[PDB]
């Protein structure tokens, strides 16, 4: 259920295990209360999964590159 | 080491031996199979773990097997029981899907197989409609499981996609407005499968819900739909099969009110009383006891149905679910009218009960007379018992 | 006729193979635009919280 | 703004979403027979199977392949039973219905 | 009989000449007599690395 | 198992309730963890590698010319 | 298909690699191992050949119109088709077993799988369902 | 940027017996570093040492026995890195260039 | 280069199909103490070519009561599948090559069933179902035989596959009964003697009919090459000729089964035997 | 990558085409084309064996059963109100809203994903099926047993 398709484990299995270890070591009587204290590991696991923030950074660099070529077309 | 899995190996070995024994018995031309049924009941007891819900399902299925006579029907009921048992232990959507689909296929095939007389084509028609409606709900379950699996990367049942899985579960309980497959099934399929369909899968699915399910949503509109639609439909439908189908929709609305306000103890108490009443309802030969089912399904005070409704009402009032409670009380006032119609039909009438001619003389008087003693269970129900 | 049906199928396949990528491209462009708006709003909130949070 | 792999992935997901809703709705919308309804149910199963295999490749994970095999098994069993029931109902009701396998007429 | 011998000889000769020609053509395409072997993920990774590094060696050669 | 769970009560009471998915994955697949190297070790190893390059017992970064 | 990223090209920079990949020859020992691409070309070429076979006698052959030339000169199949469906699924299940170097518990699990198969098959044999008298 | 590469796959397979018998310490250090640290920046010196130790060995073989190594690596290239089809070339190359320094 | 390799493959396939159908006539004649085709060209060596050219200038009969598209599509589908299966034999390096060819040969059922649906004959509909039932029944024994074969196929790196270049180059003496079952399964797939009772191409004339027979003989050659790869230690010209001679030899000397007779044979003899051999070989392979 | 993306997008066209046509035979032909094309799509993701399973089961086995049932049970009634009654505009509106505009997509808030090819290992699949998911394998066998017994019991006599 966490077994890899061509490798031993999945590519983001260890990030998931970090998150579950954080959830294991908290002592709050509710899962919803424990989740508020492990949000950094859940965020890193989601970044392993889909890379939304790396894609966002590349989109911002592309917006600046498209801005420095339309507004700026300076000839020598 | 596989030493912790001897019950699974025992399940498989027992199925392998039972098929061969059933083959050998049929090569002799035996027109009855009570020995096969006893071996099936032994196999049911031998594969069930030592929990309360597991043994409740086991004893229920042992009692149900006395109304089935062919070898193939017994095999289909055993393989439906495997899905019903292992759904209570399912902690993913993989096993959830497989157990639900095994149960659906077994029910469809049994609806096709057991019909007789002029009602054969009606039963096959209603089985086809049920299969087509079940296929798209199974597709919805698979599609949103694939969505959840892609989003989370794991097999955890969290997030927005659990709303559609919840709708899948509500379909399997016949919750209005997705209720009409059960209404179609009640009108044509014979009484033994109707008895099977109203008891065992509801227990299995509610135990899965109690054991391994959380959602961040509500089911209140389906509570309102089930209670109002079931009560008004049973008030308006003159055929008795449709009366009992709509009254079942009303009862599943009450069970959903028990689920929605938490407090699963009232859910389990009402479900147990309902299952015993169902076991009485579909095995009746004397029609005077049809009035006892009526007074105990209307919630009238000294009988056990009152207690099953009244802890649901008590826990709903405890957590202040006022609007759903008011709707439940209005529909309870409406339900009394058609249960009184039942009492008018079958109690204030001359008594006629035909004798048996080809043996088997009134063959389920033991179970029906035992289940009528739901007038003596209320002494244990008033105590803190089901928690 | 057979020639009409083969021509209609070929037309439908080519039209589907040219028209749907424009739908997908427009949808992806809308998602990129909304994501960039979300990034700018997050940067604005971060600057505000740095301003009154020390 | 986006790469060729992102076009390929978004095209796959858009295709499977339209496939799923085509299989769910279309044969009912066009008022077709029970046989075509079972074929469209197979289209629904194919869309889910493609989604699971895409995700199994996307995560480098085995669970999508297990689900793929299971989906193929369950879909074929349900389809075979449904076709047998269709044939039985047609032979039971053709003397008075003619269009017996069409319940959407 | 003797009448059946020419067709049976011709089938063998046709398949011999065709397999020889197909072998020479595919050997010219692949340049190694093990192109039809089974390849796992490690062998596929090795071939793809070899191809890309050969392209890099060609790119660096046309700069001196 | 990979899709089923069974719950039994400890007779002695000396068992702690944890997430069974986390426990199952710890026994089945394990959990790999790493650490960042201390920077002083990095510059020490880089200095040693540079000395081995300069003294002549290390080769080049490419087999080509 | 061509690689669209520097990581997919083993971090080789330049424009020679992009044009060299886009205009490469197909090679099972280059970038196209286990590729299944010749199966599509074979379908296209054979469909072309069979279409030329279909069309050609509409040109180079005699033809005469006649109304008589354009005229016509069980449940066991259900059993066969459905049984073949189930047995084909079972063989597809058995194929990942045979492609592994299986240990003993894998062997006993596979034999339990086969035993359930052959038990259902032997039940249908004993009830006289493989006697094709009808 | 500098071009970093190791020899081709058939050459790597042809020289793989000398790597553990002549560059064992670089191999050990690289394995231990990759076990401890996941970031590629944290294992740069050991990675560089292993690459340079492989390339130095490749430069040694081409100075001592180039033709035997070339025919053995060509044989491994021809037969899809199957060692069982080039035993004679392997024997000739190991005779020309011993795996461990003999008679020392 | 792929298009060139495929055309260079296609040329001897069609030349060989013409020479197979001539050699079948002449060997069948020699067993019956006659000559067979000798007049048409020197030693009769032009007879298949004149049959093909005669069918080329033959009138195409298109019945104006059938569906023209499926009627045209059925022999095209048969021919295309035969050519694709040959390409899978010779121009592939796939890991599951035998599974690929089994999948292709499972698709070959469609030409028979499209011919049965298209043409408006009473007994074409009756015979197509019988032929499909025969092919469908023996495909399972072919698959279980492939399961038994694949238990011992490992490449150099240790991976188990169905790649043809990794098969051993010695005859498989341990699987002689499975080889015999495989050969009779090949006879059943090609609808030859003793399973030739079902025909489906009763309404086809000229080059559609020619496409049907080219597909049938090419499929026979595919199965012969597959059997020679699996059991005879390799693919060769001599082995193709010897197995074809064996098939014609069996066609010369035997009568055919009834429909229910070969159905009982395939469902009560060949399938349990192949499954039992698979279980025994799995026990050996541990 | 024009032909690969076109082959991906063709599956949705064939999915609509299955229900669009009035001929049941043509519906089955569209389904066979769809399953062949999808088997080639799955092999873009790196799956060789599972694409072959798709072909072998759905096209090889199940569609033969579909064609036998259609050819045994369908006297031509395409004129008999299959053309004369048309279709449902409400159902077409539901299809447009949910599958063209896709107001409730499976990716949810995300709108772009990077498609990544895999590398199928059948050793990993064999290990998983016969060690880690063995109970699911046996329960799949039990479902197939239900199918076999249930069909043979429901066969019309
Ligand atoms: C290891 C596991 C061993 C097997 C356990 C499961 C199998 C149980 C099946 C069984 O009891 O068979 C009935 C069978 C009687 O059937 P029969 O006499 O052949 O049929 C006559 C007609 O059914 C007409 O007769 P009837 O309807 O009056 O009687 C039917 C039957 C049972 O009838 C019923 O099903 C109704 C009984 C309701 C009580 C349910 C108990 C559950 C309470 C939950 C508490 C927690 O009667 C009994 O109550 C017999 C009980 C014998 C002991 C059961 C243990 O009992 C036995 O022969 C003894 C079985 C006990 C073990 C051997
Ligand atoms: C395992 C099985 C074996 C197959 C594997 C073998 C390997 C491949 C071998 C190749 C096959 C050899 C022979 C080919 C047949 C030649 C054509 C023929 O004889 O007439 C067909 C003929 C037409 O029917 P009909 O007899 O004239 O009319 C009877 C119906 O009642 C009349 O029905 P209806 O009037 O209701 O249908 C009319 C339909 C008639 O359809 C056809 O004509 C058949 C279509 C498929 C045949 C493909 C053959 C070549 C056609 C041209 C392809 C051009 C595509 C683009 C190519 C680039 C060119 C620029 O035309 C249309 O109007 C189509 C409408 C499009 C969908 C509309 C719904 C969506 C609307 C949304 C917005 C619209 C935008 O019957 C068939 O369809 C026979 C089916 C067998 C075909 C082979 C199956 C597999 C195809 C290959 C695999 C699929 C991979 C995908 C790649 C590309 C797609 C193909
Ligand atoms: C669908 C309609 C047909 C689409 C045909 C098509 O896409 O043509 C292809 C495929 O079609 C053909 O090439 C064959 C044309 C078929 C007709 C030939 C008749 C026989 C001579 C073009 O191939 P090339 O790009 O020239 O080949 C690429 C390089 N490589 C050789 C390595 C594959
Ligand atoms: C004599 C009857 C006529 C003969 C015919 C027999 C009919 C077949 C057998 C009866 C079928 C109906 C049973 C329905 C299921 C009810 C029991 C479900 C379990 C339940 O309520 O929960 C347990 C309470 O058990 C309890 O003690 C629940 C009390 C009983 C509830 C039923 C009330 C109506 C009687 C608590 O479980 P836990 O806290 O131990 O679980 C924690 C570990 N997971
Ligand atoms: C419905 C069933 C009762 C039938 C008769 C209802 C008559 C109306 C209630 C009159 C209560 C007196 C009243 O107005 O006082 C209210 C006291 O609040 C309260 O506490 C409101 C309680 C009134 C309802 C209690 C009845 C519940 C019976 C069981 C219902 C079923 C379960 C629950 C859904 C609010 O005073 P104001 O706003 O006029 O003051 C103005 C200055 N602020
Ligand atoms: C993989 C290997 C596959 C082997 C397939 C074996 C097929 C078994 C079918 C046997 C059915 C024929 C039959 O009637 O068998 C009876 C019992 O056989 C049996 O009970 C044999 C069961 C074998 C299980 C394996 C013979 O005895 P009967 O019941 O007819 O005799 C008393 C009535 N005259
Ligand atoms: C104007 C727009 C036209 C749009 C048509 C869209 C659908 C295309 C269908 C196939 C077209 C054939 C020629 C296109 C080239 C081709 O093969 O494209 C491949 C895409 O796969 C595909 O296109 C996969 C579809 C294959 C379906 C054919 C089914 C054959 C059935 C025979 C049985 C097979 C049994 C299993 C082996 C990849 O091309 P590339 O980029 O790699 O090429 C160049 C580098 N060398
Ligand atoms: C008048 C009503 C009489 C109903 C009798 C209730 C008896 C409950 C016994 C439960 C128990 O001791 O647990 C045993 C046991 C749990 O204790 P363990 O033996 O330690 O596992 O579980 C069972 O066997 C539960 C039996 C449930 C019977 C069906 C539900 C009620 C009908
Ligand atoms: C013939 C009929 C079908 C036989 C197979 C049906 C069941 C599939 C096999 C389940 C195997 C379960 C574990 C077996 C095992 O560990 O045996 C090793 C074990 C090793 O021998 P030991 O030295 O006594 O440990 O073998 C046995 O002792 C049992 C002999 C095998 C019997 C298999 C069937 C059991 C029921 C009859
Ligand atoms: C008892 O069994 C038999 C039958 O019953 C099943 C038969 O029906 C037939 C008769 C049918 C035949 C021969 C048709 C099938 C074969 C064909 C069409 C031959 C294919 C050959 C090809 C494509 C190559 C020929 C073409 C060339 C050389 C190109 C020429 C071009 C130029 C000159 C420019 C035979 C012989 C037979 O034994």
């Amino acid at each position: 259920a966490g077994m890899g398709l061509s490798t031993g484990t999945a590519r983001c299995y260890d990030w998931y295990m970090d998150y579950l270890k954080c959830m294991d070591e908290r002592k709050e009587p509710m899962i919803a209360l424990r989740r508020e204290h492990c949000l950094e590991w859940l965020e890193d696991y989601n970044e392993c999964l889909h890379r939304e923030k790396e894609r966002t950074r590349r989109q911002v660099i592309e917006r600046e590159r498209r801005a420095q070529l339309a507004g700026g077309s300076k000839p020598a | 080491a596989a030493a912790a899995a001897m019950i699974e190996l025992d399940l498989c070995f027992g199925l392998l031996l039972l098929i061969l024994f059933g083959l050998l018995s049929l090569r002799n031309g035996h027109v009855s199979l009570a020995h096969i049924r006893f071996i099936c009941q032994c196999w049911l007891v031998m594969i069930t773990p030592l929990e309360v819900q597991d043994f409740a399902l086991c004893i229920l299925t042992v009692v149900l097997l006395q109304s089935f006579h062919s070898f193939e029907a017994l095999l289909f009921l055993l393989l439906a029981y495997i899905g019903q048992l292992y759904m209570m232990h399912s902690c993913n959507l993989v096993s959830f899907y497989v157990c639900l689909e095994a149960q659906t296929l077994c029910v469809v095939v049994l609806c096709g197989l057991l019909a007789r007389g002029a009602s054969t084509s009606f039963s096959v028609e209603a089985a086809l409609k049920f299969l087509l409606l079940s296929a798209m709900v199974s597709g919805m379950a698979l599609f949103w499981f694939s969505a959840m699996y892609q989003r989370t990367g794991s097999l955890d049942m969290v997030g927005q996609e659990t709303f559609w899985i919840l709708l899948v579960m509500l379909f399997k309980l016949g919750v209005a407005p997705m209720h009409m497959w059960s209404v179609d099934l009640y009108g044509s399929i014979p009484k033994s499968l109707l008895l099977y369909l109203s008891t065992a899968p509801k227990l299995s699915l509610f135990t899965f819900w109690a054991s391994s399910w959380h959602h961040d949503f509500s089911v209140g509109v389906f509570i309102l739909f089930s209670m109002f639609i079931g009560s008004i439909g049973a008030y308006g439908q003159p055929a008795l099969r449709s009366l009992f189908a709509y009254s079942t929709i009303n009862e599943i609305g009450l069970l959903l009110l028990a689920v929605e306000t938490a407090g699963f103890h009232t859910l389990y108490q009402h479900l147990g009383i309902y299952i015993i009443t169902q076991l009485l309802l579909w095995n009746l030969t004397d029609k005077r006891l049809f009035a006892l089912c009526a007074v105990s399904l209307a919630g009238l005070p000294p009988f056990a149905g009152f207690f099953g409704k009244a802890w649901i009402f008590w826990h709903a009032m405890s957590v202040q679910a006022f609007s759903l409670l008011a709707a439940a009380l209005f529909c309870t006032l409406l339900s009394l009218v058609y249960y009184l119609r039942v009492i008018r039909l079958f109690w204030t009438a001359p008594v006629h009960t035909a004798a048996s001619f080809t043996g088997a003389p009134n063959q389920t008087t033991l179970t029906s007379a035992c289940a009528v003693a739901l007038a003596f269970a209320p002494v244990m129900l008033v105590k803190p018992f089901v928690i | 006729g057979l020639i009409r049906n083969i021509a209609t199928f070929a037309t439908a396949v080519v039209g589907w193979s040219v028209g749907i990528p424009f739908v997908v491209q427009a949808r992806m462009n809308g998602y990129v635009e909304r994501n960039l708006a979300t990034y700018d709003a997050a940067q604005r909130q971060k600057a505000e919280e740095a301003a009154i949070g020390g | 703004y986006y790469t060729e792999g992102e076009i390929f992935g978004t095209t796959f997901m858009y295709t499977t979403n339209m496939m799923f809703w085509a299989g769910i709705v279309g044969a009912v919308a066009f008022r077709r027979n029970l046989i075509i309804l079972l074929l469209s149910a197979e289209t629904v199963m194919l869309a889910c199977n493609m989604n699971f295999l895409f995700t199994a490749a996307y995560l480098n994970d085995i669970t999508g392949a297990i689900m793929s095999i299971t989906i193929t098994t369950i879909a074929a069993c349900e389809t075979a039973i449904g076709l047998a029931l269709c044939v039985a109902y047609f032979h039971m009701r053709s003397a008075t219905d003619v269009e017996a396998l069409n319940m959407l007429k | 009989g003797w009448n059946a011998l020419p067709s049976l000889v011709i089938i063998t000769g046709i398949w011999t000449a065709g397999l020889f020609a197909l072998d020479k053509v595919q050997m010219f395409r692949e340049n190694k007599p093990a192109w039809a072997n089974n390849k796992d993920g490690w062998q596929k990774a090795l071939y793809r690395r070899d191809w890309y590094l050969q392209r890099e060696e060609e790119t660096l050669a046309m700069a001196k | 198992t990979a899709g089923f769970v069974w719950r039994e009560v400890d007779p002695t009471g000396q068992a702690k309730n944890r997430n069974h998915t986390y426990m199952y994955n710890l026994k089945t697949f394990g959990h790999r963890s790493y650490t960042r190297r201390d920077p002083s070790e990095l510059q020490a190893a880089a200095t040693s590698v540079e000395a081995r390059v300069k003294s002549g017992e290390l080769g080049g970064l490419s087999p080509l010319a | 298909y061509n690689a669209w990223s520097p990581a997919q090209r083993y971090f080789v920079e330049g424009d020679h690699v992009v044009t060299a990949e886009a205009s490469r020859t197909f090679q099972f020992t280059g970038l196209d191992s286990g590729s299944f691409y010749p199966y599509v070309i074979a379908t296209v070429i054979a469909t072309a050949i069979s279409t030329v076979f279909i069309v050609a006698p509409l040109v180079i052959a005699p033809s005469r119109v006649d109304l008589d030339k354009s005229s016509a000169y069980s449940v066991s199949f259900y059993l066969v088709s459905i049984m073949y469906l189930l047995f084909d699924i079972e063989i597809a299940y058995l194929f990942p077993y045979a492609m592994t170097h299986a240990s003993l518990p894998m062997y006993w699990t596979m034999n339990l799988f086969l035993a359930i198969l052959v038990a259902g098959f032997a039940y249908e044999w004993g009830m006289g369902a493989l006697e094709w008298r009808e | 940027s500098n071009t970093v590469r190791v020899p081709y796959s058939h050459e790597l397979y042809a020289m793989s017996r000398h790597v553990v018998f002549r560059a064992e310490k670089e191999h050990k250090a690289a394995v231990e570093c990759k076990g401890k640290h996941d970031w590629p920046e944290d294992c740069k010196p050991e990675s560089e040492a292993l690459v340079r130790a492989t390339n130095k060995l490749y430069k040694e073989i081409m100075e001592k026995s180039p033709e035997e190594f070339k025919e053995y690596a060509q044989c491994l290239d021809w037969y899809g890195l199957r060692f069982s089809r080039c035993r004679d070339k392997q024997t000739a190359f190991e005779k020309a260039f011993p795996i461990v320094d003999a008679k020392k | 280069m792929i298009v060139a390799s495929i055309l260079i493959l296609i040329v001897p396939v069609l030349l060989s199909v013409a020479m197979f159908t001539l050699a079948e006539r002449t060997v069948m004649a020699s067993m019956q103490r006659r000559f067979g085709p000798q007049v048409s060209g020197i030693s009769g060596l032009l007879q298949p070519f004149w049959d093909g050219l005669k069918l080329g200038v033959k009138e195409p009969v298109l019945p104006d009561s059938s569906s023209a598209g499926a009627f045209a599509a059925s022999p095209m589908i048969s021919f295309v599948l035969s050519q694709v299966a040959w390409v899978g034999i010779c121009i592939s390096d796939a890991s599951f090559q035998g599974l690929v060819i089994m999948a292709i040969s499972s698709l070959a059922v469609y030409g028979v069933m499209l011919a049965g649906w298209a043409s408006n004959s009473k007994y074409a509909f009756l015979g197509c179902l019988r032929s499909v039932a025969l092919m469908v029944s023996y495909e399972l024994s072919l698959g279980a035989a492939l399961l038994s074969i694949g238990l011992f196929v490992t490449d150099g790196t240790g991976m188990k596959c169905l790649n043809f270049a990794e098969m051993p180059t010695t005859p498989q003496y341990a699987m002689l009964p499975l080889c015999l079952i495989f050969l009779v399964c090949i006879l059943a797939e090609t609808k030859r003697d003793p399973f030739d009772l079902p025909g489906y191409n009763v309404e086809y004339s000229s080059l559609g009919f020619a496409l049907f027979f080219i597909a049938e003989y090419a499929n026979m050659a595919v199965m012969s090459a597959i059997a020679s790869i699996y059991f005879l230690g390799g693919f060769s010209a001599l082995k193709i000729t010897a197995l074809f001679f064996a098939f014609v030899w069996t066609r010369g000397t035997l009568p055919r089964y009834r429909y229910d007779q070969f159905m009982r044979l395939g469902w009560k003899a060949f399938l349990p035997l192949t499954l039992a051999f698979f279980a025994l070989h799995a026990s050996v392979a541990i | 990558m024009f032909f690969e993306n076109s082959a991906i997008l063709l599956c949705a066209l064939l999915s609509i085409a299955v229900g669009y046509t009035k001929s049941p035979f043509m519906s089955l032909m569209y389904s066979v084309m769809l399953f062949i094309n999808s088997s080639f799509v799955l092999m873009m993701l790196g799956f060789e064996f599972l694409a072959l399973v798709n072909l072998l089961v759905y096209v090889g086995a199940l569609a033969v059963l579909f064609l036998f049932v259609i050819m045994l049970l369908e006297i031509p009634a395409t004129e008999l109100r299959a053309y004369s009654r048309g279709w449902s505009t409400l159902g077409i509106f539901v299809f447009i809203i949910n599958g063209v505009f896709q107001i409730t997509p499976s990716m949810g808030p995300r709108g772009i994903i990077t498609g990544l090819p895999g590398a199928e290992s059948i050793t990993n699949l064999g290990h998983a099926l016969y060690l880690y998911f063995a109970d699911l394998l046996i329960l799949n066998s039990l479902v197939l047993t239900v199918a076999l017994f249930g069909r043979f019991a429901i066969a019309p006599v």
